[PDB]
RNA sequence: AGAACCUUACCUGGUCUUGACAUCCACGGAAGUUUUCAGAGAUGAGAAUGUGCCUUCGGGAACCGUGAGACAGGUGCUGCAUGGCUGUCGUCAGCUCGUGUUGUGAAAUGUUGGGUUAAGUCCCGCAACGAGCGCAACCCUUAUCCUUUGUUGCCAGCGGUCCGGCCGGGAACUCAAAGGAGACUGCCAGUGAUAAACUGGAGGAAGGUGGGGAUGACGUCAAGUCAUCAUGGCCCUUACGACCAGGGCUACACACGUGCUACAAUGGCGCAUACAAAGAGAAGCGACCUCGCGAGAGCAAGCGGACCUCAUAAAGUGCGUCGUAGUCCGGAUUGGAGUCUGCAACUCGACUCCAUGAAGUCGGAAUCGCUAGUAAUCGUGGAUCAGAAUGCCACGGUGAAUACGU
């Protein structure tokens, strides 16, 4: 493992933040602990949603919480009934009034990270890896992608010594900070053990 | 007189927030120091990489504390009622000495 | 509970309606039963559809109101909220509208004060509104003049002023007009406000003479109005001009300003020189003073002016390219507009040339509306028009409007079109004159 | 990125069994506060008071206490079952695909050939035509100027000087941080396939990826991590789980690794004096003043900090002395007296003072780093941290030698 993170290194280019607020060295700490402890009850509460992103803000004693989905009917729920109750549980774990805004995410596989997590299901609902990474491939390419590169590592269809396999299509310029790459992980967690995704998309120059 | 300290991680963030409270002070009262540019706490961190070995590589981050400054020097108490209006984003501090 | 059999009734107990019944097969939004019985669920037997506007005037004593959204509304003039009513925690009406004014006394009294008498945002025909409004707009442009926002004293005073006049009575919009009613009939004047809007700032000795509102131009007289409300479109003094009497309109002696605004000018006229001219005349307000002290408006043109003055103190020559105009604040600028007879906008801009550029078409149609006579002919091939106008001038009102007619060739005869400056009149007249003579030339 | 307890997983001993940590059920009390006895420690016993919410008059919420079973728990094994992350060849310039062609085929051609470059970098040729992962650029910092603004930052031109930017003041300048400009073989001469390109010059603060950094392809080592976490399988579940006290991780006939301090006169000691950058500070940085030889102590400003504090930089220079003496070099070791942190400084801190002054006089075979603001040398700050660095990371000062050459 060389690789660095593309996400990581394009913070200040063209990734914008996943989460902006100020805080001094007092509030620092408790302010990244509560960022955490609202952000694994999102994944697994809205895992069905499809959640694909999840930005905070803080603006002076509140948090504004931006949820990206590819499904914003499930999160909101019928006639406009969970957001409420997703409304007070926010505010229980941060201690502060809160506002939860839901991002849509229109053309969905183009997301990495609804990909990876997409990707993720097939695996443990036990199909081969091949046409799953077939599918999650051309897809991006039939609907306008400009570079996909996914991966899968690990145990794959019941072998008993890893191997690592990798398809990519198109564009994938990573040495590139002012191009737009699209990358996240999930992983997999079937009878045998763990199966990694890691998936990096492209689609702009700068 | 009246000091406005402002705070931010961004530069590209802190230039439009300090734009609104010197243009929105300026309009109903006018007079209004110049948005002073302030030296920035640069936090350089050094993190080990490896979970178990290899010290010779690691990482190199860093926190850039864009400061900046907003002065008032004269009594304009028309503009501070619609000043707390403003409401300005999450990533800018504000701080007020008189 | 919507789309679902079971039915939430009183608190949280939860029953249903008996198998046995006739409407078991078709549950009504809204039912009723007799008898409740605890079984392996909770039922109920005889059970009938109401509508859920009956139960809440029979449960005076029994309903839980609630106010929410409390919101004030000019439709009214008095404080909206949406209210919500509960026996043992039923919603009989999940949500209605109502006057939040009405209910309560207390807080809405301040309420309505300051809204719709501070403010002064209503609609009514009462005549202490109607002066008052106009005085705090005699302030207002007193600040837009003076461009400092100390002179004019605060709301709360404004505040204090009706509420400490007003009784106790009025505590909505509703309370007010038959409080006016009695009330007016002693003292109209009570409630008009008095003069006492400027107190000791030493910025209330505003001259009319370094705040004109008129400016002078030749035989013309152009309307000066005024705004302070810096990076704005429109700020600045702001010169209002007839269409008619835009052809008599010249651009020269038109950036001097009014007196108020001559010393920052020429401040920022310093400040657009370059630092190593900039540095010759140190400091550039004292320079200013100097060079106040000494000039007049229009015997130079404002960039000759501050040429000649400067080297007149110094020694050193300035360029006409070392001053720069668009580091002036645009306040400073004279915003330019055009008027009609009723004041209505067409274009408007921050030069003459941002007027004139545009307004050729319409000032051409403003002078044919005028030129009701057939001077304006087509068709013609021999000189028959006499004695032909060397301008067409016309009146419209108090002012004059001036025009230049001249020839104008088609390629099959010889026209005559109005022009508006006399060039182009002489050049239509050249190619007219031309090929007049040589269709009456054999 | 910091072992006195804690950390701590080890050992001995004393203890617990739905458990130290979760969720569900049932019952009681709100919580909590204070006091005493015993025990090294977790128990047992009192006194004060709990009791706020929510009107649907009831219950619920937070918390504590008890019992049961589902269940928890493990720094237990397997890195040769794994994810994730890392080192490595190596920042080496290389690594592949679609179509076509050749060959029965494994495969080749593209990618070879002539130059050229730091570079499959570029030109030409070419059964190849193109493309992709790499190279470079785009990213950060530094080297110059211009625009904006000017505090707490600066003082050129003014004035008063309390001689201190101190003040009134001035925004010029340094600087601060935003915006731009600039460096692209751009221009000229020669060479070269009329090419790529190379060599020299002009101009310029910088000239041939200007300097440094980040960035590391396909993969190799069944490389390292089950002990950061997650994790499949196996194992204990009255114990390989859990709590506490004390000891151990700091031992010592030895050997190796990496550093620090010296063996001295380009030096040591004393006196006097000049020149920095960078960073940290609220359970904190901690001025001044007083006490003590000193570690520090008391007192107590300002400071969430371009203001206040850490915080006097030192090698450097000028004086006097030492004079080649195991020495006025070197400071180890040892004894006594103290300071701070912390329940606690015995094992097992750091520092001060006094007394002592081991070895060492330039180091065998062999071996390491460095191509310029580099090596060498002199200091400073920071992470961890209650207390703790000669280590690590970062910042400045002085400042080289040499590269014929393969």
């Amino acid at each position: 493992g060389q690789k660095v993170h593309p996400n990581g290194i394009r913070l200040g280019i063209v990734k914008p933040w996943n989460s902006t607020w100020f805080a001094n060295t007092k509030e620092f700490a408790d302010n990244l602990d509560s960022d955490f402890k609202v952000r694994q009850y999102l994944t697994k509460e809205l895992a069905k949603a499809s959640v694909s992103r999840i930005v905070i803000e803080r603006p002076a004693k509140s948090i504004r919480v931006t949820i990206h989905t590819a499904r914003p009917g499930i999160v909101i729920g019928k006639k406009g009934e969970d957001v409420e109750k997703l409304r007070k549980v926010v505010a229980d774990i941060a201690g502060v009034p809160a506002q939860i805004n839901i991002a849509e995410v229109r053309k969905p596989e183009l997301d990495a990270k609804l990909v990876a997590d997409s990707i993720t299901s097939q695996l443990e609902r036990r199909v081969m890896f091949r046409r799953a990474m077939k599918r999650a491939v051309q897809n991006a390419m039939r609907l306008g992608a400009k570079g996909i590169k996914v991966e899968v590592s690990g145990r794959l269809g019941g072998a008993e010594i890893a191997r690592t396999e990798w398809y990519r299509e198109g564009r994938v310029p990573l040495h590139t900070l002012r191009a737009d790459i699209d990358y996240n992980t999930s992983e997999a967690h079937t009878t045998y053990g763990v199966i990694g995704v890691k998936v990096w998309i492209f689609k702009g120059e700068i | 007189r009246i000091r406005i300290r402002l705070k931010a991680f961004d530069h590209r963030l802190i230039d439009q927030a300090t734009a609104e409270i010197v243009e929105t002070a300026k309009r109903t009262g006018a007079q209004v120091r110049g948005p002073i540019p302030l030296p920035t706490r640069k936090e350089r961190f050094t993190v080990l990489i490896s979970p178990h070995v290899n010290k010779d590589a690691r990482d190199q981050y860093e926190i850039r504390t864009h400061l900046r400054l907003v002065d008032i020097v004269e009594p304009t108490e028309k503009t501070v009622d619609a000043l707390m209006r403003l409401d300005l984003a999450a990533g800018v501090d504000v701080q007020i000495s008189l | 509970d919507a789309d679902k059999q079971e039915y939430t009734g009183a608190r949280n107990a939860r029953f249903s309606i008996f198998p046995g019944s006739g409407l078991f097969k078709k549950p009504p939004k809204w039912v009723m039963v007799a008898e409740l019985v605890e079984t392996s669920r909770l039922w109920g037997r005889i059970a009938a559809r109401i509508d859920p506007e009956w139960v809440e005037p029979v449960a005076q004593h029994l309903i839980k109101r609630t106010y929410s959204e409390p919101h004030w509304e000019r439709a009214q003039g008095a404080v909206m909220a949406t209210e919500k009513v509960t026996v043992y925690g039923l919603p009989i009406v999940a949500a209605r509208k109502v006057n939040y004014s009405q209910i309560d006394p207390a807080l809405c009294r301040e309420l309505f004060i300051r809204h719709a008498l501070v403010e002064g945002d209503w609609q009514t025909r009462h005549a202490f509104f109607r002066e008052n409004l106009k005085l705090r707009a005699e302030v207002e442009e007193l600040e837009h003049k003076s461009r400092r926002r100390d002179i004019l004293v605060d709301d709360e005073t404004l505040f204090e002023f009706y509420d400490q006049r007003i009784s106790h009575d009025v505590i909505s919009a509703r309370h007010f007009d038959s409080w006016w009613k009695k009330v007016s009939r002693e003292t109209p004047d009570l409630l008009n406000f008095e003069k006492s809007m400027l107190i000791k700032e030493g910025a209330e000795k505003i001259s009319k003479l370094d705040y004109p509102n008129f400016w002078h131009q030749g035989n013309l007289k152009l309307r000066l109005s005024y705004q302070f409300e810096p990076g704005a479109d429109a700020d600045g003094v702001t010169v209002h001009i007839p269409l008619p009497l835009l052809n008599q309109v010249e651009e020269s002696g038109f950036e001097w300003q009014i007196p108020g605004l001559r010393r920052e000018l020429v401040i920022a006229l310093i400040k657009s020189l370059p630092k190593p001219v900039r540095r010759n005349f140190v400091p550039a307000p004292n320079y200013a003073e100097a060079f106040l002290g000494r000039v007049k408006p229009l015997e130079l043109p404002l960039l000759d002016s501050l040429e000649r003055e400067l080297r007149r103190m110094t020694g050193v020559t300035v360029d006409r390219e070392d001053w720069h105009w668009d580091q002036v604040p645009d306040h400073l600028k004279i915003t330019f507009r055009v008027v009609d007879d009723k004041n209505k906008k067409l274009k408007e801009g921050r030069s003459l040339q941002d007027l004139k550029d545009a307004l050729k078409g319409k000032v051409q149609e403003t002078l044919s509306a005028v030129a009701d006579d057939g001077i304006e002919q087509s068709g013609l091939h021999i000189w028959s028009f006499g004695q032909l106008p060397e301008s067409y001038e016309q009146k419209r009102g108090n002012y004059k409007v001036k025009a230049w007619p001249a020839l104008v060739d088609e390629r099959d005869s010889v026209a005559i079109k109005l022009f508006d400056n006399p060039l182009e009149q002489k050049q239509a007249m050249w190619n007219g004159l031309r090929r007049l003579l040589l269709l009456n030339i054999p």
